[PDB]
Protein backbone atom coordinates (compact mmCIF):
# COMPACT_ATOMS: atom_id res chain seq x y z
CA UNK A 1 0.00 0.00 0.00
CA UNK A 2 1.95 2.99 1.32
CA UNK A 3 5.28 1.20 0.88
CA UNK A 4 4.23 0.12 -2.62
CA UNK A 5 3.20 3.67 -3.54
CA UNK A 6 6.59 5.17 -2.59
CA UNK A 7 8.32 2.23 -4.28
CA UNK A 8 6.28 2.66 -7.47
CA UNK A 9 6.90 6.42 -7.49
CA UNK A 10 10.65 5.98 -6.94
CA UNK A 11 10.83 3.36 -9.70
CA UNK A 12 8.90 5.63 -12.06
CA UNK A 13 11.19 8.57 -11.30
CA UNK A 14 14.28 6.40 -11.81
CA UNK A 15 12.89 5.12 -15.12
CA UNK A 16 12.09 8.66 -16.27
CA UNK A 17 15.60 9.81 -15.34
CA UNK A 18 17.17 6.87 -17.18
CA UNK A 19 15.02 7.46 -20.28
CA UNK A 20 15.74 11.20 -20.33
CA UNK A 21 19.47 10.63 -19.79
CA UNK A 22 19.92 7.56 -22.03
CA UNK A 23 17.12 8.26 -24.60
CA UNK A 24 19.64 9.86 -27.05
CA UNK A 25 22.36 7.35 -25.97
CA UNK A 26 20.96 4.55 -28.22
CA UNK A 27 18.80 6.96 -30.30
CA UNK A 28 18.77 5.95 -34.01
CA UNK A 29 21.84 3.70 -33.51
CA UNK A 30 20.93 0.16 -34.70
CA UNK A 31 21.06 -3.01 -32.56
CA UNK A 32 24.79 -3.40 -33.15
CA UNK A 33 25.41 0.36 -33.28
CA UNK A 34 23.56 1.29 -30.08
CA UNK A 35 24.87 -1.76 -28.20
CA UNK A 36 28.07 0.13 -27.40
CA UNK A 37 26.07 3.35 -27.00
CA UNK A 38 23.99 1.51 -24.38
CA UNK A 39 25.47 2.86 -21.13
CA UNK A 40 25.16 1.73 -17.51
CA UNK A 41 22.65 4.57 -16.99
CA UNK A 42 19.68 2.18 -16.76
CA UNK A 43 18.38 -0.73 -14.70
CA UNK A 44 18.82 -4.22 -16.21
CA UNK A 45 15.14 -4.25 -17.17
CA UNK A 46 15.49 -0.64 -18.34
CA UNK A 47 18.66 -1.53 -20.26
CA UNK A 48 16.88 -4.49 -21.89
CA UNK A 49 13.93 -2.28 -22.85
CA UNK A 50 16.26 0.36 -24.30
CA UNK A 51 18.10 -2.33 -26.26
CA UNK A 52 14.78 -3.62 -27.60
CA UNK A 53 13.71 -0.09 -28.59
CA UNK A 54 17.03 0.71 -30.30
CA UNK A 55 17.28 -2.69 -32.03
CA UNK A 56 15.17 -1.18 -34.81
CA UNK A 57 16.48 2.35 -34.20
CA UNK A 58 13.24 4.03 -33.09
CA UNK A 59 14.79 5.35 -29.87
CA UNK A 60 13.74 8.94 -30.58
CA UNK A 61 10.50 9.30 -28.60
CA UNK A 62 12.02 7.69 -25.49
CA UNK A 63 11.65 11.05 -23.73
CA UNK A 64 7.91 10.65 -24.28
CA UNK A 65 8.36 7.26 -22.60
CA UNK A 66 10.09 9.27 -19.87
CA UNK A 67 7.01 11.49 -19.83
CA UNK A 68 5.04 8.24 -19.78
CA UNK A 69 7.03 7.15 -16.72
CA UNK A 70 5.80 9.85 -14.29
CA UNK A 71 2.15 9.85 -15.38
CA UNK A 72 2.03 6.07 -14.97
CA UNK A 73 2.81 6.80 -11.32
CA UNK A 74 -0.57 8.55 -11.03
CA UNK A 75 -2.38 6.43 -13.67
CA UNK A 76 -1.85 9.15 -16.29
CA UNK A 77 -5.09 10.62 -17.69
CA UNK A 78 -3.67 14.12 -17.22
CA UNK A 79 -2.71 14.41 -20.90
CA UNK A 80 -5.94 16.33 -21.77
CA UNK A 81 -4.04 17.17 -25.01
CA UNK A 82 -5.76 20.34 -26.33
CA UNK A 83 -4.87 22.17 -29.55
CA UNK A 84 -5.31 25.89 -30.13
CA UNK A 85 -5.27 27.39 -33.61
CA UNK A 86 -5.41 31.13 -34.28
CA UNK A 87 -4.78 33.17 -37.42
CA UNK A 88 -2.07 35.38 -35.90
CA UNK A 89 1.00 33.84 -34.32
CA UNK A 90 0.35 33.75 -30.61
CA UNK A 91 2.35 36.11 -28.45
CA UNK A 92 3.87 34.52 -25.36
CA UNK A 93 1.81 36.60 -22.93
CA UNK A 94 -1.55 35.83 -24.54
CA UNK A 95 -0.41 32.24 -25.16
CA UNK A 96 0.18 31.81 -21.44
CA UNK A 97 -3.06 33.65 -20.66
CA UNK A 98 -5.15 31.26 -22.74
CA UNK A 99 -3.12 28.29 -21.47
CA UNK A 100 -4.10 29.30 -17.95
CA UNK A 101 -7.64 30.10 -19.08
CA UNK A 102 -8.43 26.53 -20.14
CA UNK A 103 -8.20 25.45 -16.49
CA UNK A 104 -11.78 24.16 -16.46
CA UNK A 105 -10.59 20.64 -17.30
CA UNK A 106 -7.10 20.01 -15.84
CA UNK A 107 -5.45 23.46 -16.05
CA UNK A 108 -2.52 24.05 -18.46
CA UNK A 109 -3.36 20.90 -20.52
CA UNK A 110 -0.97 19.69 -23.25
CA UNK A 111 -1.50 22.46 -25.81
CA UNK A 112 0.17 22.47 -29.23
CA UNK A 113 -0.54 25.97 -30.49
CA UNK A 114 -0.90 26.18 -34.27
CA UNK A 115 -1.48 29.05 -36.67
CA UNK A 116 -3.03 27.91 -39.98
CA UNK A 117 -3.25 31.50 -41.26
CA UNK A 118 -6.16 30.56 -43.53
CA UNK A 119 -8.25 31.37 -40.47
CA UNK A 120 -9.25 34.97 -39.84
CA UNK A 121 -8.88 36.24 -36.28
CA UNK A 122 -10.39 33.40 -34.29
CA UNK A 123 -9.85 30.43 -32.02
CA UNK A 124 -10.10 26.72 -32.76
CA UNK A 125 -9.66 24.93 -29.43
CA UNK A 126 -9.87 21.15 -29.51
CA UNK A 127 -9.91 19.54 -26.07
CA UNK A 128 -9.86 15.78 -26.37
CA UNK A 129 -12.55 15.15 -28.96
CA UNK A 130 -14.64 18.29 -28.41
CA UNK A 131 -13.76 21.20 -30.68
CA UNK A 132 -14.87 24.80 -30.17
CA UNK A 133 -14.68 27.04 -33.22
CA UNK A 134 -15.34 30.77 -32.98
CA UNK A 135 -13.02 31.50 -35.90
CA UNK A 136 -14.34 34.13 -38.27
CA UNK A 137 -13.82 31.63 -41.09
CA UNK A 138 -16.56 29.56 -39.45
CA UNK A 139 -18.79 32.65 -39.27
CA UNK A 140 -17.77 33.27 -42.89
CA UNK A 141 -19.21 29.93 -43.97
CA UNK A 142 -22.22 30.38 -41.65
CA UNK A 143 -23.04 33.62 -43.50
CA UNK A 144 -21.98 32.27 -46.91
CA UNK A 145 -24.71 29.62 -46.55
CA UNK A 146 -26.92 32.20 -48.33
CA UNK A 147 -25.45 30.74 -51.54
CA UNK B 1 -40.58 27.15 -72.00
CA UNK B 2 -37.02 25.82 -72.25
CA UNK B 3 -35.75 29.35 -72.89
CA UNK B 4 -37.61 30.60 -69.81
CA UNK B 5 -36.16 27.77 -67.72
CA UNK B 6 -32.68 28.57 -69.02
CA UNK B 7 -33.20 32.23 -68.11
CA UNK B 8 -34.26 31.24 -64.59
CA UNK B 9 -31.22 28.97 -64.26
CA UNK B 10 -28.95 31.77 -65.50
CA UNK B 11 -30.46 34.18 -62.97
CA UNK B 12 -29.90 31.67 -60.17
CA UNK B 13 -26.30 31.10 -61.30
CA UNK B 14 -25.71 34.86 -61.43
CA UNK B 15 -27.08 35.21 -57.89
CA UNK B 16 -24.80 32.39 -56.73
CA UNK B 17 -21.77 34.02 -58.38
CA UNK B 18 -22.67 37.36 -56.78
CA UNK B 19 -22.90 35.67 -53.37
CA UNK B 20 -19.53 33.97 -53.88
CA UNK B 21 -17.88 37.23 -54.95
CA UNK B 22 -19.40 39.03 -51.95
CA UNK B 23 -18.08 36.31 -49.65
CA UNK B 24 -14.59 36.59 -51.17
CA UNK B 25 -14.61 40.38 -50.81
CA UNK B 26 -15.80 40.13 -47.20
CA UNK B 27 -13.05 37.59 -46.48
CA UNK B 28 -10.41 39.91 -47.97
CA UNK B 29 -11.73 42.89 -45.98
CA UNK B 30 -11.80 40.84 -42.77
CA UNK B 31 -8.25 39.65 -43.40
CA UNK B 32 -7.05 43.21 -43.90
CA UNK B 33 -8.86 44.32 -40.74
CA UNK B 34 -7.30 41.45 -38.77
CA UNK B 35 -3.85 42.32 -40.11
CA UNK B 36 -4.32 45.95 -39.09
CA UNK B 37 -6.01 45.64 -35.69
CA UNK B 38 -4.66 42.25 -34.64
CA UNK B 39 -6.37 38.95 -33.85
CA UNK B 40 -5.45 39.25 -30.15
CA UNK B 41 -8.75 41.03 -29.47
CA UNK B 42 -10.56 37.78 -30.31
CA UNK B 43 -8.71 35.90 -27.54
CA UNK B 44 -11.21 37.23 -24.98
CA UNK B 45 -13.89 35.25 -26.84
CA UNK B 46 -12.18 32.00 -25.80
CA UNK B 47 -13.98 32.21 -22.43
CA UNK B 48 -17.47 32.37 -23.97
CA UNK B 49 -17.97 28.61 -23.62
CA UNK B 50 -14.60 27.01 -22.78
CA UNK C 1 -27.39 40.87 -72.46
CA UNK C 2 -29.50 41.07 -69.30
CA UNK C 3 -26.87 39.16 -67.32
CA UNK C 4 -24.14 41.47 -68.62
CA UNK C 5 -26.19 44.51 -67.61
CA UNK C 6 -26.75 43.05 -64.14
CA UNK C 7 -23.02 42.33 -63.77
CA UNK C 8 -22.17 45.88 -64.86
CA UNK C 9 -24.64 47.28 -62.33
CA UNK C 10 -23.24 45.09 -59.55
CA UNK C 11 -19.65 45.99 -60.47
CA UNK C 12 -20.10 49.37 -58.78
CA UNK C 13 -19.05 49.16 -55.14
CA UNK C 14 -21.65 51.56 -53.73
CA UNK C 15 -24.45 49.56 -55.39
CA UNK C 16 -23.74 46.00 -54.21
CA UNK C 17 -20.12 45.26 -53.30
CA UNK C 18 -19.32 47.98 -50.75
CA UNK C 19 -22.67 47.87 -48.92
CA UNK C 20 -22.71 44.07 -48.69
CA UNK C 21 -19.08 43.95 -47.55
CA UNK C 22 -19.72 46.59 -44.88
CA UNK C 23 -22.83 44.76 -43.65
CA UNK C 24 -20.93 41.46 -43.49
CA UNK C 25 -18.03 43.08 -41.63
CA UNK C 26 -20.37 44.73 -39.12
CA UNK C 27 -23.00 42.08 -38.39
CA UNK C 28 -21.04 38.90 -39.16
CA UNK C 29 -17.28 39.49 -39.01
CA UNK C 30 -17.55 41.49 -35.78
CA UNK C 31 -20.04 42.17 -33.02
CA UNK C 32 -21.65 45.17 -34.74
CA UNK C 33 -18.23 46.87 -34.97
CA UNK C 34 -17.29 47.31 -38.63
CA UNK C 35 -14.58 49.90 -37.97
CA UNK C 36 -12.44 47.61 -35.76
CA UNK C 37 -9.09 49.51 -35.84
CA UNK C 38 -8.95 50.54 -39.49
CA UNK C 39 -10.17 48.90 -42.72
CA UNK C 40 -11.07 52.33 -44.14
CA UNK C 41 -8.91 51.71 -47.22
CA UNK C 42 -9.99 48.07 -47.48
CA UNK C 43 -13.64 49.15 -47.77
CA UNK C 44 -13.02 50.77 -51.17
CA UNK C 45 -9.66 49.60 -52.56
CA UNK C 46 -10.24 45.90 -51.84
CA UNK C 47 -13.77 46.04 -53.28
CA UNK C 48 -12.40 46.62 -56.83
CA UNK C 49 -15.22 45.80 -59.29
Amino acid sequence: RALAAPLVEALLTTAAEQIRAAAPRIAGLSASEAAAVLPADLLPQVRNFLLTMAKEGLTGELNAVAAALPGYLETGSRAVDASVTSAIELSAEQKERITRELQQRYGDVHVTYHVDPTLIGGLIIRVGDQVLDNSLRARLSAIQRVL
Amino acid sequence: AQAEQERIRMLSEAKSQIADLVTLTASRVLGAELQARGHDALIAESLAAL
